[PDB]
Protein backbone atom coordinates (compact mmCIF):
# COMPACT_ATOMS: atom_id res chain seq x y z
CA UNK A 1 0.00 0.00 0.00
CA UNK A 2 1.14 3.74 -0.71
CA UNK A 3 0.07 6.60 1.08
CA UNK A 4 -1.56 9.25 -1.62
CA UNK A 5 -1.79 12.78 0.54
CA UNK A 6 -4.35 15.30 -0.87
CA UNK A 7 -4.16 19.22 -1.05
CA UNK A 8 -6.30 19.21 2.18
CA UNK A 9 -3.72 16.76 4.36
CA UNK A 10 -5.92 13.96 4.51
CA UNK A 11 -3.88 10.57 3.98
CA UNK A 12 -5.36 7.82 1.88
CA UNK A 13 -3.75 4.31 1.96
CA UNK A 14 -4.21 2.73 -1.74
CA UNK A 15 -2.88 -0.20 -3.28
CA UNK A 16 0.01 0.17 -5.44
CA UNK A 17 -1.14 -1.20 -8.18
CA UNK A 18 -4.26 0.75 -8.30
CA UNK A 19 -2.50 4.05 -7.45
CA UNK A 20 -0.03 3.15 -10.65
CA UNK A 21 -2.87 3.28 -12.89
CA UNK A 22 -2.15 6.88 -13.25
CA UNK A 23 1.30 7.56 -14.83
CA UNK A 24 1.96 10.96 -12.71
CA UNK A 25 1.33 8.74 -9.19
CA UNK A 26 3.54 6.31 -11.10
CA UNK A 27 6.58 8.94 -11.91
CA UNK A 28 6.91 9.98 -8.45
CA UNK A 29 6.80 6.53 -6.98
CA UNK A 30 9.23 5.53 -9.81
CA UNK A 31 11.70 8.14 -10.19
CA UNK A 32 11.33 10.48 -7.50
CA UNK A 33 10.80 7.52 -4.60
CA UNK A 34 8.23 9.90 -2.42
CA UNK A 35 6.41 8.83 0.13
CA UNK A 36 4.11 9.76 0.73
CA UNK A 37 3.36 11.43 -2.42
CA UNK A 38 1.74 14.89 -2.04
CA UNK A 39 -0.93 15.94 -4.57
CA UNK A 40 -1.67 19.53 -4.38
CA UNK A 41 -3.92 19.87 -6.93
CA UNK A 42 -6.02 17.17 -6.13
CA UNK A 43 -8.94 18.14 -2.92
CA UNK A 44 -9.99 14.67 -0.45
CA UNK A 45 -13.70 14.56 -1.35
CA UNK A 46 -12.35 14.77 -5.50
CA UNK A 47 -9.61 12.29 -4.53
CA UNK A 48 -11.94 10.18 -2.86
CA UNK A 49 -14.38 10.00 -6.02
CA UNK A 50 -11.19 9.02 -8.25
CA UNK A 51 -9.86 6.56 -6.13
CA UNK A 52 -13.04 4.99 -6.18
CA UNK A 53 -13.12 4.59 -9.58
CA UNK A 54 -9.51 3.60 -10.47
CA UNK A 55 -10.44 0.33 -8.11
CA UNK A 56 -13.20 -0.79 -10.17
CA UNK A 57 -11.63 -0.29 -13.57
CA UNK A 58 -20.38 1.47 -19.24
CA UNK A 59 -23.29 1.41 -17.05
CA UNK A 60 -21.48 1.71 -13.76
CA UNK A 61 -19.50 4.90 -14.59
CA UNK A 62 -23.03 6.32 -16.11
CA UNK A 63 -24.12 6.27 -12.20
CA UNK A 64 -20.69 7.52 -11.45
CA UNK A 65 -21.29 10.71 -12.79
CA UNK A 66 -24.38 11.21 -12.15
CA UNK A 67 -22.99 14.47 -10.21
CA UNK A 68 -23.22 18.19 -10.83
CA UNK A 69 -21.67 19.59 -13.31
CA UNK A 70 -19.27 21.43 -11.22
CA UNK A 71 -18.21 18.21 -9.42
CA UNK A 72 -17.75 16.73 -13.56
CA UNK A 73 -15.03 19.68 -14.26
CA UNK A 74 -13.12 19.06 -10.67
CA UNK A 75 -12.81 14.86 -11.87
CA UNK A 76 -11.94 16.01 -15.31
CA UNK A 77 -8.99 18.24 -13.63
CA UNK A 78 -8.17 15.61 -11.50
CA UNK A 79 -7.86 13.03 -14.06
CA UNK A 80 -5.64 15.55 -16.20
CA UNK A 81 -3.16 16.30 -13.54
CA UNK A 82 -3.01 12.84 -12.64
CA UNK A 83 -3.15 11.29 -16.09
CA UNK A 84 -5.87 8.72 -16.07
CA UNK A 85 -6.51 8.45 -19.46
CA UNK A 86 -9.46 5.99 -19.00
CA UNK A 87 -11.15 8.41 -16.44
CA UNK A 88 -10.45 11.64 -18.71
CA UNK A 89 -11.86 9.81 -21.87
CA UNK A 90 -14.73 8.83 -19.77
CA UNK A 91 -15.28 12.57 -18.72
CA UNK A 92 -14.99 13.94 -21.81
CA UNK A 93 -17.41 11.50 -23.38
CA UNK A 94 -20.15 12.65 -21.61
CA UNK A 95 -19.35 15.90 -21.92
CA UNK A 96 -19.94 15.16 -25.83
CA UNK A 97 -22.87 13.68 -24.74
CA UNK A 98 -24.09 16.46 -23.00
CA UNK A 99 -23.73 18.57 -26.05
CA UNK A 100 -24.76 16.42 -29.16
CA UNK A 101 -28.20 16.72 -30.81
CA UNK A 102 -29.16 19.69 -29.15
CA UNK A 103 -30.03 23.40 -30.83
CA UNK A 104 -27.47 26.09 -29.37
CA UNK A 105 -30.34 27.18 -27.30
CA UNK A 106 -30.47 23.97 -25.69
CA UNK A 107 -26.44 23.93 -25.14
CA UNK A 108 -26.84 27.32 -23.38
CA UNK A 109 -29.59 26.27 -21.03
CA UNK A 110 -27.70 23.29 -20.09
CA UNK A 111 -24.65 24.81 -19.52
CA UNK A 112 -25.97 28.79 -18.44
CA UNK A 113 -24.16 30.21 -20.90
CA UNK A 114 -25.13 33.25 -22.48
CA UNK A 115 -25.38 34.37 -26.11
CA UNK A 116 -22.17 36.77 -26.92
CA UNK A 117 -22.49 37.18 -30.48
CA UNK A 118 -23.88 40.61 -32.19
CA UNK A 119 -26.57 40.15 -34.94
CA UNK A 120 -24.55 40.85 -37.57
CA UNK A 121 -21.69 38.11 -36.13
CA UNK A 122 -24.52 35.33 -36.06
CA UNK A 123 -25.73 35.89 -39.11
CA UNK A 124 -22.21 35.20 -40.79
CA UNK A 125 -21.46 32.34 -38.64
CA UNK A 126 -25.41 30.56 -39.55
CA UNK A 127 -25.04 31.42 -43.13
CA UNK A 128 -21.45 29.45 -43.47
CA UNK A 129 -23.57 26.32 -42.26
CA UNK B 1 -19.75 22.75 -5.90
CA UNK B 2 -20.87 24.46 -8.84
CA UNK B 3 -24.53 23.66 -10.26
CA UNK B 4 -23.40 24.01 -14.12
CA UNK B 5 -20.03 24.99 -15.88
CA UNK B 6 -19.20 25.73 -19.16
CA UNK B 7 -16.81 23.34 -19.86
CA UNK B 8 -15.33 24.76 -23.24
CA UNK B 9 -14.67 27.96 -22.05
CA UNK B 10 -13.60 27.32 -18.44
CA UNK B 11 -10.70 24.25 -19.68
CA UNK B 12 -9.06 27.32 -22.03
CA UNK B 13 -8.94 29.57 -19.08
CA UNK B 14 -7.08 26.92 -17.10
CA UNK B 15 -4.09 26.21 -19.89
CA UNK B 16 -5.62 22.84 -20.93
CA UNK B 17 -7.23 24.05 -24.36
CA UNK B 18 -6.43 20.57 -26.06
CA UNK B 19 -9.26 18.65 -23.57
CA UNK B 20 -11.92 21.45 -24.90
CA UNK B 21 -10.77 20.44 -28.19
CA UNK B 22 -10.78 16.55 -27.10
CA UNK B 23 -14.92 17.06 -25.86
CA UNK B 24 -15.80 18.52 -29.07
CA UNK B 25 -13.99 16.19 -31.38
CA UNK B 26 -16.58 13.55 -30.10
CA UNK B 27 -19.70 15.73 -32.24
CA UNK B 28 -20.55 14.45 -35.28
CA UNK B 29 -20.99 17.51 -38.07
CA UNK B 30 -24.80 18.63 -37.39
CA UNK B 31 -23.27 19.24 -33.57
CA UNK B 32 -20.42 20.77 -34.20
CA UNK B 33 -22.41 23.41 -35.94
CA UNK B 34 -24.50 23.64 -32.86
CA UNK B 35 -21.28 23.99 -30.75
CA UNK B 36 -19.87 26.52 -33.53
CA UNK B 37 -23.29 28.68 -32.62
CA UNK B 38 -23.49 28.48 -28.53
CA UNK B 39 -21.15 31.52 -28.24
CA UNK B 40 -18.05 33.59 -29.49
CA UNK B 41 -15.68 31.68 -27.46
CA UNK B 42 -16.88 28.42 -28.47
CA UNK B 43 -16.46 29.50 -32.09
CA UNK B 44 -13.27 30.49 -31.35
CA UNK B 45 -12.12 26.74 -29.72
CA UNK B 46 -14.00 24.90 -32.78
CA UNK B 47 -12.15 27.61 -35.29
CA UNK B 48 -8.26 27.85 -33.62
CA UNK B 49 -8.80 23.77 -32.77
CA UNK B 50 -9.09 22.99 -36.51
CA UNK B 51 -12.17 20.56 -35.40
CA UNK B 52 -13.30 20.56 -39.41
CA UNK B 53 -9.79 19.24 -40.20
CA UNK B 54 -9.84 16.51 -37.35
CA UNK B 55 -13.56 15.46 -38.19
CA UNK B 56 -12.61 15.00 -41.37
CA UNK B 57 -9.37 13.34 -40.22
CA UNK B 58 -11.30 11.05 -38.08
CA UNK B 59 -13.96 10.05 -41.09
CA UNK B 60 -11.03 9.11 -43.49
CA UNK B 61 -9.87 7.17 -40.06
CA UNK B 62 -12.41 5.26 -39.92
CA UNK B 63 -14.19 5.17 -43.02
CA UNK B 64 -12.74 3.55 -46.06
CA UNK B 65 -15.23 6.04 -48.69
CA UNK B 66 -13.74 8.56 -46.88
CA UNK B 67 -10.51 7.58 -47.31
CA UNK B 68 -11.29 6.21 -50.76
CA UNK B 69 -12.51 10.01 -52.22
CA UNK B 70 -10.00 11.74 -49.91
CA UNK B 71 -7.42 9.78 -52.46
CA UNK B 72 -9.35 10.06 -55.23
CA UNK B 73 -10.50 13.40 -55.28
CA UNK B 74 -7.16 14.97 -53.92
CA UNK B 75 -8.30 16.90 -50.76
CA UNK B 76 -6.59 14.33 -49.17
CA UNK B 77 -3.25 16.00 -49.81
CA UNK B 78 -3.94 18.50 -46.88
CA UNK B 79 -4.74 15.48 -44.25
CA UNK B 80 -2.00 15.09 -41.54
CA UNK B 81 -0.48 17.35 -41.84
CA UNK B 82 -5.35 25.75 -45.77
CA UNK B 83 -7.08 27.17 -42.31
CA UNK B 84 -10.07 25.77 -40.34
CA UNK B 85 -12.89 27.30 -42.52
CA UNK B 86 -11.44 25.75 -45.71
CA UNK B 87 -12.50 22.12 -43.74
CA UNK B 88 -15.78 23.64 -42.55
CA UNK B 89 -16.94 24.65 -46.33
CA UNK B 90 -15.33 21.09 -47.65
CA UNK B 91 -17.72 19.18 -45.35
CA UNK B 92 -21.05 19.36 -47.07
CA UNK B 93 -19.36 18.56 -50.66
CA UNK B 94 -17.76 15.54 -49.28
CA UNK B 95 -21.58 14.56 -47.92
CA UNK B 96 -23.38 15.03 -51.03
CA UNK B 97 -20.38 13.54 -52.96
CA UNK B 98 -21.24 10.36 -50.99
CA UNK B 99 -25.25 10.88 -51.88
CA UNK B 100 -24.02 10.95 -55.56
CA UNK B 101 -22.19 8.17 -55.47
CA UNK B 102 -24.89 6.33 -53.40
CA UNK B 103 -27.55 7.65 -56.10
CA UNK B 104 -25.64 5.79 -58.91
CA UNK B 105 -25.27 2.44 -56.84
CA UNK B 106 -28.92 2.74 -56.25
CA UNK B 107 -30.21 3.50 -60.13
CA UNK B 108 -27.46 1.70 -61.47
CA UNK B 109 -25.48 4.77 -63.31
CA UNK B 110 -21.80 4.05 -64.05
CA UNK B 111 -19.27 4.05 -66.70
CA UNK B 112 -17.72 0.70 -67.86
CA UNK B 113 -14.50 -0.24 -69.01
CA UNK B 114 -14.04 -3.33 -70.86
CA UNK B 115 -10.61 -5.08 -71.23
CA UNK B 116 -10.97 -7.89 -74.01
CA UNK B 117 -7.94 -10.41 -72.94
CA UNK B 118 -7.64 -12.04 -76.15
CA UNK B 119 -6.90 -15.21 -74.97
CA UNK B 120 -5.86 -17.28 -78.12
CA UNK B 121 -7.50 -20.72 -77.55
CA UNK B 122 -9.50 -21.58 -74.65
CA UNK B 123 -11.51 -18.18 -73.46
CA UNK B 124 -12.34 -16.85 -70.19
CA UNK B 125 -11.53 -15.24 -67.12
CA UNK B 126 -11.99 -17.28 -63.73
CA UNK B 127 -10.44 -15.57 -61.40
CA UNK B 128 -8.95 -12.10 -60.29
CA UNK B 129 -8.07 -9.76 -57.56
CA UNK B 130 -7.07 -5.92 -57.96
CA UNK B 131 -5.45 -2.72 -56.15
CA UNK B 132 -5.50 0.67 -57.23
CA UNK B 133 -2.76 -0.35 -59.15
CA UNK B 134 -3.37 -3.77 -60.89
CA UNK B 135 -5.47 -6.36 -61.83
CA UNK B 136 -4.36 -9.80 -61.67
CA UNK B 137 -6.38 -11.95 -63.17
CA UNK B 138 -6.54 -15.75 -63.46
CA UNK B 139 -7.13 -17.77 -67.18
CA UNK B 140 -8.70 -20.36 -68.87
CA UNK B 141 -5.48 -20.30 -71.02
CA UNK B 142 -3.20 -21.14 -68.22
CA UNK B 143 -1.87 -17.99 -67.81
CA UNK B 144 -1.87 -15.26 -65.07
CA UNK B 145 -2.37 -11.91 -66.95
CA UNK B 146 -1.49 -8.73 -64.78
CA UNK B 147 -3.20 -5.10 -66.27
CA UNK B 148 -2.70 -1.64 -65.39
CA UNK B 149 -5.54 -0.73 -63.07
CA UNK B 150 -5.18 3.01 -65.31
CA UNK B 151 -4.23 2.05 -68.80
CA UNK B 152 -5.73 -1.18 -69.29
CA UNK B 153 -2.62 -2.78 -70.55
CA UNK B 154 -1.42 -6.26 -70.03
CA UNK B 155 1.87 -5.80 -68.07
CA UNK B 156 2.74 -8.97 -67.79
CA UNK B 157 1.78 -12.59 -68.45
CA UNK B 158 2.79 -15.49 -65.87
CA UNK B 159 3.18 -19.21 -66.86
CA UNK B 160 3.69 -22.15 -65.81
CA UNK B 161 0.69 -23.64 -64.95
CA UNK B 162 0.04 -26.89 -66.98
CA UNK B 163 -4.52 -26.47 -66.68
CA UNK B 164 -6.80 -23.60 -66.21
CA UNK B 165 -5.78 -20.85 -62.71
CA UNK B 166 -9.03 -21.38 -61.69
CA UNK B 167 -8.27 -19.34 -58.36
CA UNK B 168 -5.92 -16.28 -57.05
CA UNK B 169 -5.14 -14.63 -54.33
CA UNK B 170 -2.21 -11.80 -53.73
CA UNK B 171 -0.83 -9.57 -50.79
CA UNK B 172 2.17 -7.04 -50.69
CA UNK B 173 4.22 -10.01 -51.39
CA UNK B 174 3.81 -13.18 -53.76
CA UNK B 175 0.76 -14.20 -55.77
CA UNK B 176 -0.61 -17.56 -55.12
CA UNK B 177 -2.81 -19.61 -57.63
CA UNK B 178 -4.56 -22.79 -57.59
CA UNK B 179 -5.60 -24.90 -61.08
CA UNK B 180 -6.87 -27.79 -62.65
CA UNK B 181 -3.40 -28.91 -62.95
CA UNK B 182 -3.84 -29.87 -59.37
CA UNK B 183 -1.01 -27.42 -58.20
CA UNK B 184 -0.92 -24.41 -56.26
CA UNK B 185 1.98 -22.14 -57.52
CA UNK B 186 3.26 -19.10 -55.65
CA UNK B 187 4.73 -16.18 -57.46
CA UNK B 188 6.91 -13.17 -56.91
CA UNK B 189 4.28 -10.46 -56.65
CA UNK B 190 6.73 -7.76 -58.94
CA UNK B 191 9.03 -10.11 -61.06
CA UNK B 192 6.45 -12.73 -61.71
CA UNK B 193 9.19 -15.57 -60.91
CA UNK B 194 7.65 -18.82 -59.79
CA UNK B 195 8.84 -19.26 -56.21
CA UNK B 196 7.21 -22.66 -55.15
CA UNK B 197 5.02 -25.48 -56.29
CA UNK B 198 2.63 -27.71 -53.75
CA UNK B 199 1.78 -30.97 -54.89
CA UNK B 200 -0.57 -32.66 -52.29
CA UNK B 201 -3.91 -32.66 -54.21
CA UNK B 202 -5.25 -35.27 -56.56
CA UNK B 203 -7.85 -32.88 -58.39
CA UNK B 204 -7.91 -29.30 -59.61
CA UNK B 205 -7.57 -26.80 -56.85
CA UNK B 206 -10.81 -24.81 -57.23
CA UNK B 207 -9.95 -22.41 -54.40
CA UNK B 208 -7.77 -21.01 -51.95
CA UNK B 209 -7.53 -17.76 -49.61
CA UNK B 210 -4.17 -16.64 -47.02
CA UNK B 211 -3.08 -14.45 -44.94
CA UNK B 212 -0.62 -13.55 -42.23
CA UNK B 213 1.31 -17.05 -42.17
CA UNK B 214 -1.67 -19.47 -42.98
CA UNK B 215 -3.20 -20.49 -46.15
CA UNK B 216 -6.22 -22.67 -46.98
CA UNK B 217 -6.89 -24.65 -50.25
CA UNK B 218 -9.38 -27.19 -51.13
CA UNK B 219 -9.75 -29.03 -54.10
CA UNK B 220 -12.03 -31.57 -56.38
CA UNK B 221 -10.42 -34.42 -54.65
CA UNK B 222 -13.04 -33.68 -51.67
CA UNK B 223 -10.36 -32.63 -49.20
CA UNK B 224 -9.43 -28.75 -47.47
CA UNK B 225 -5.25 -28.54 -46.85
CA UNK B 226 -4.18 -26.22 -44.07
CA UNK B 227 -0.79 -24.80 -44.62
CA UNK B 228 1.83 -22.84 -42.65
CA UNK B 229 3.55 -20.17 -44.45
CA UNK B 230 6.72 -19.53 -42.88
CA UNK B 231 7.99 -17.68 -45.93
CA UNK B 232 7.44 -18.19 -49.91
CA UNK B 233 10.17 -21.01 -49.98
CA UNK B 234 9.20 -22.89 -46.45
CA UNK B 235 5.69 -24.44 -46.71
CA UNK B 236 4.38 -27.07 -44.58
CA UNK B 237 1.13 -28.88 -44.49
CA UNK B 238 -0.37 -28.87 -41.23
CA UNK B 239 -3.96 -31.03 -41.61
CA UNK B 240 -5.91 -32.06 -43.80
CA UNK B 241 -9.67 -31.42 -43.49
CA UNK B 242 -12.25 -34.28 -45.10
CA UNK B 243 -15.93 -34.63 -44.43
CA UNK B 244 -17.35 -32.95 -47.48
CA UNK B 245 -18.67 -35.63 -49.90
CA UNK B 246 -18.04 -33.32 -52.99
CA UNK B 247 -15.76 -31.30 -54.69
CA UNK B 248 -15.26 -28.24 -52.24
CA UNK B 249 -15.69 -25.45 -54.33
CA UNK B 250 -14.51 -22.63 -52.29
CA UNK B 251 -12.91 -22.04 -48.86
CA UNK B 252 -12.64 -18.75 -46.46
CA UNK B 253 -11.52 -18.21 -43.34
CA UNK B 254 -10.27 -15.83 -40.50
CA UNK B 255 -9.05 -16.39 -37.05
CA UNK B 256 -12.08 -17.94 -35.32
CA UNK B 257 -13.17 -20.15 -38.28
CA UNK B 258 -12.38 -22.16 -41.72
CA UNK B 259 -15.41 -22.34 -44.05
CA UNK B 260 -15.69 -24.35 -46.42
CA UNK B 261 -18.48 -25.13 -49.43
CA UNK B 262 -19.27 -27.90 -51.45
CA UNK B 263 -21.48 -29.58 -54.37
CA UNK B 264 -22.34 -31.74 -51.08
CA UNK B 265 -24.80 -28.99 -50.66
CA UNK B 266 -23.29 -28.02 -47.35
CA UNK B 267 -21.69 -25.56 -45.41
CA UNK B 268 -18.63 -26.65 -43.02
CA UNK B 269 -16.96 -24.85 -40.36
CA UNK B 270 -14.24 -25.79 -38.36
CA UNK B 271 -11.89 -23.96 -36.05
CA UNK B 272 -8.98 -22.23 -37.16
CA UNK B 273 -6.54 -23.21 -34.64
CA UNK B 274 -7.97 -26.98 -34.16
CA UNK B 275 -9.16 -28.03 -37.69
CA UNK B 276 -11.64 -30.07 -35.48
CA UNK B 277 -15.21 -29.93 -37.22
CA UNK B 278 -17.33 -27.44 -35.27
CA UNK B 279 -20.81 -27.59 -37.75
CA UNK B 280 -22.73 -28.24 -41.12
CA UNK B 281 -25.08 -25.40 -42.44
CA UNK B 282 -27.96 -26.97 -43.92
CA UNK B 283 -30.33 -25.40 -46.14
CA UNK B 284 -29.60 -24.95 -49.77
CA UNK B 285 -31.27 -27.20 -52.21
CA UNK B 286 -28.35 -27.67 -54.70
CA UNK B 287 -24.14 -27.58 -54.42
CA UNK B 288 -23.02 -23.80 -53.65
CA UNK B 289 -20.79 -23.00 -55.89
CA UNK B 290 -19.24 -19.37 -54.26
CA UNK B 291 -19.06 -17.84 -50.49
CA UNK B 292 -17.66 -15.19 -48.57
CA UNK B 293 -17.26 -14.78 -44.55
CA UNK B 294 -16.40 -12.27 -42.46
CA UNK B 295 -17.17 -11.24 -38.61
CA UNK B 296 -20.22 -13.48 -37.92
CA UNK B 297 -21.25 -13.44 -41.19
CA UNK B 298 -21.58 -16.28 -44.39
CA UNK B 299 -23.29 -15.52 -47.94
CA UNK B 300 -23.24 -18.33 -49.99
CA UNK B 301 -24.29 -18.33 -53.80
CA UNK B 302 -25.49 -21.53 -55.04
CA UNK B 303 -26.70 -23.74 -57.95
CA UNK B 304 -30.45 -23.79 -56.80
CA UNK B 305 -30.06 -19.57 -57.80
CA UNK B 306 -30.62 -18.58 -54.20
CA UNK B 307 -28.06 -16.27 -52.21
CA UNK B 308 -27.98 -17.67 -48.28
CA UNK B 309 -26.94 -15.34 -45.35
CA UNK B 310 -25.77 -17.42 -42.57
CA UNK B 311 -24.86 -16.06 -38.98
CA UNK B 312 -21.64 -18.20 -38.33
CA UNK B 313 -21.70 -18.70 -34.75
CA UNK B 314 -25.41 -19.98 -34.26
CA UNK B 315 -25.42 -21.41 -38.05
CA UNK B 316 -28.79 -19.55 -38.49
CA UNK B 317 -29.76 -18.62 -42.05
CA UNK B 318 -30.96 -15.04 -41.29
CA UNK B 319 -32.26 -14.54 -44.94
CA UNK B 320 -32.76 -16.29 -48.45
CA UNK B 321 -32.61 -13.76 -51.77
CA UNK B 322 -34.28 -14.91 -54.54
CA UNK B 323 -33.66 -13.09 -58.22
CA UNK B 324 -31.36 -14.86 -59.86
CA UNK B 325 -32.64 -16.92 -63.29
CA UNK B 326 -29.21 -18.67 -62.52
CA UNK B 327 -26.71 -20.35 -60.82
CA UNK B 328 -25.03 -17.83 -58.64
CA UNK B 329 -21.44 -18.27 -59.22
CA UNK B 330 -19.61 -15.78 -57.41
CA UNK B 331 -20.40 -13.60 -54.70
CA UNK B 332 -18.78 -10.62 -52.32
CA UNK B 333 -20.11 -8.31 -49.67
CA UNK B 334 -18.33 -5.08 -48.02
CA UNK B 335 -20.63 -3.08 -45.04
CA UNK B 336 -23.58 -1.65 -47.58
CA UNK B 337 -24.15 -4.35 -50.23
CA UNK B 338 -24.02 -8.05 -51.74
CA UNK B 339 -22.77 -7.76 -55.65
CA UNK B 340 -23.31 -11.79 -56.65
CA UNK B 341 -22.84 -12.50 -60.60
CA UNK B 342 -24.78 -15.49 -62.62
CA UNK B 343 -24.49 -18.35 -65.05
CA UNK B 344 -26.70 -16.02 -67.59
CA UNK B 345 -24.03 -12.97 -67.69
CA UNK B 346 -25.95 -10.81 -64.66
CA UNK B 347 -24.93 -9.24 -61.75
CA UNK B 348 -26.87 -8.07 -58.96
CA UNK B 349 -26.60 -5.32 -56.14
CA UNK B 350 -28.10 -5.84 -53.02
CA UNK B 351 -28.85 -4.01 -49.85
CA UNK B 352 -27.36 -6.08 -47.06
CA UNK B 353 -28.32 -4.01 -44.04
CA UNK B 354 -31.98 -4.16 -45.93
CA UNK B 355 -31.44 -8.06 -46.28
CA UNK B 356 -30.04 -8.18 -42.35
CA UNK B 357 -33.26 -6.84 -41.39
CA UNK B 358 -36.28 -9.47 -40.98
CA UNK B 359 -38.72 -6.80 -41.92
CA UNK B 360 -38.20 -5.56 -44.93
CA UNK B 361 -40.15 -7.48 -48.01
CA UNK B 362 -38.07 -9.74 -50.34
CA UNK B 363 -38.89 -7.46 -53.43
CA UNK B 364 -37.50 -4.65 -52.11
CA UNK B 365 -33.66 -6.27 -51.41
CA UNK B 366 -32.46 -6.37 -54.96
CA UNK B 367 -31.37 -2.81 -55.95
CA UNK B 368 -30.31 -3.21 -59.19
CA UNK B 369 -29.39 -5.93 -62.11
CA UNK B 370 -26.25 -5.10 -64.14
CA UNK B 371 -26.04 -6.41 -67.87
CA UNK B 372 -22.93 -6.02 -69.69
CA UNK B 373 -21.47 -9.87 -69.77
CA UNK B 374 -21.87 -12.40 -72.74
CA UNK B 375 -21.12 -15.39 -70.63
CA UNK B 376 -21.56 -17.19 -67.07
CA UNK B 377 -20.36 -14.51 -64.40
CA UNK B 378 -17.19 -16.35 -62.93
CA UNK B 379 -15.32 -13.84 -60.56
CA UNK B 380 -16.00 -10.34 -59.17
CA UNK B 381 -14.24 -8.18 -56.33
CA UNK B 382 -15.65 -4.52 -55.36
CA UNK B 383 -15.46 -1.57 -53.32
CA UNK B 384 -17.37 2.21 -52.39
CA UNK B 385 -16.38 3.12 -55.50
CA UNK B 386 -16.73 0.35 -58.50
CA UNK B 387 -17.11 -3.27 -59.68
CA UNK B 388 -13.90 -5.69 -61.17
CA UNK B 389 -15.62 -8.52 -62.73
CA UNK B 390 -14.75 -11.55 -64.93
CA UNK B 391 -16.49 -13.74 -67.57
CA UNK B 392 -16.34 -16.59 -69.80
CA UNK B 393 -16.72 -14.23 -72.08
CA UNK B 394 -12.91 -13.98 -72.04
CA UNK B 395 -13.71 -9.65 -70.34
CA UNK B 396 -12.72 -7.65 -67.51
CA UNK B 397 -15.77 -5.41 -66.88
CA UNK B 398 -14.84 -2.48 -64.20
CA UNK B 399 -18.14 -0.88 -63.41
CA UNK B 400 -17.23 2.64 -61.51
CA UNK B 401 -19.88 4.40 -60.02
CA UNK B 402 -18.13 7.35 -59.47
CA UNK C 1 -21.89 -28.46 -69.04
CA UNK C 2 -20.09 -26.58 -66.06
CA UNK C 3 -16.91 -24.62 -65.63
CA UNK C 4 -13.79 -26.23 -64.30
CA UNK C 5 -14.01 -23.96 -61.60
CA UNK C 6 -17.22 -25.85 -59.95
CA UNK C 7 -18.39 -29.03 -59.89
CA UNK C 8 -21.46 -30.58 -58.31
CA UNK C 9 -22.45 -34.36 -56.08
CA UNK C 10 -22.14 -36.23 -59.68
CA UNK C 11 -19.09 -39.13 -60.46
O1 LIG D 1 -26.69 -29.27 -61.42
C1 LIG D 1 -26.44 -29.30 -60.21
N1 LIG D 1 -27.36 -30.10 -59.47
C2 LIG D 1 -28.55 -30.93 -59.69
C3 LIG D 1 -29.23 -31.04 -60.92
C4 LIG D 1 -30.36 -31.85 -61.05
C5 LIG D 1 -30.88 -32.59 -59.97
C6 LIG D 1 -30.28 -32.56 -58.70
C7 LIG D 1 -30.79 -33.34 -57.51
N2 LIG D 1 -30.76 -34.73 -57.39
N3 LIG D 1 -31.29 -35.04 -56.21
N4 LIG D 1 -31.65 -33.91 -55.56
N5 LIG D 1 -31.36 -32.85 -56.31
C8 LIG D 1 -29.14 -31.72 -58.65
C9 LIG D 1 -25.27 -28.51 -59.71
C10 LIG D 1 -24.39 -27.69 -60.41
C11 LIG D 1 -23.32 -26.99 -59.80
C12 LIG D 1 -23.12 -27.09 -58.43
C13 LIG D 1 -22.00 -26.35 -57.76
F1 LIG D 1 -20.87 -26.19 -58.43
F2 LIG D 1 -22.30 -25.14 -57.27
F3 LIG D 1 -21.52 -26.97 -56.59
N6 LIG D 1 -23.87 -27.80 -57.70
C14 LIG D 1 -24.97 -28.53 -58.25
O2 LIG D 1 -25.58 -29.15 -57.40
Amino acid sequence: SIKLQSSDGEIFEVDVEIAKQSVTIKTMLEDLGMDPVPLPNVNAAILKKVIQWCTHHPVWDQEFLKVDQGTLFELILAANYLDIKGLLDVTCKTVANMIKGKTPEEIRKTFNIKNDFTEEEEAQVRKEN
Amino acid sequence: SMLQRDFITALPARGLDHIAENILSYLDAKSLCAAELVCKEWYRVTSDGMLWKKLIERMVRTDSLWRGLAERRGWGQYLFKPPNSFYRALYPKIIQDIETIESNWRCGRHSLQRIHCRSETSKGVYCLQYDDQKIVSGLRDNTIKIWDKNTLECKRILTGHTGSVLCLQYDERVIITGSSDSTVRVWDVNTGEMLNTLIHHCEAVLHLRFNNGMMVTCSKDRSIAVWDMASPTDITLRRVLVGHRAAVNVVDFDDKYIVSASGDRTIKVWNTSTCEFVRTLNGHKRGIACLQYRDRLVVSGSSDNTIRLWDIECGACLRVLEGHEELVRCIRFDNKRIVSGAYDGKIKVWDLVAALDPRAPAGTLCLRTLVEHSGRVFRLQFDEFQIVSSSHDDTILIWDFL
Amino acid sequence: YLDSGIHSGAT
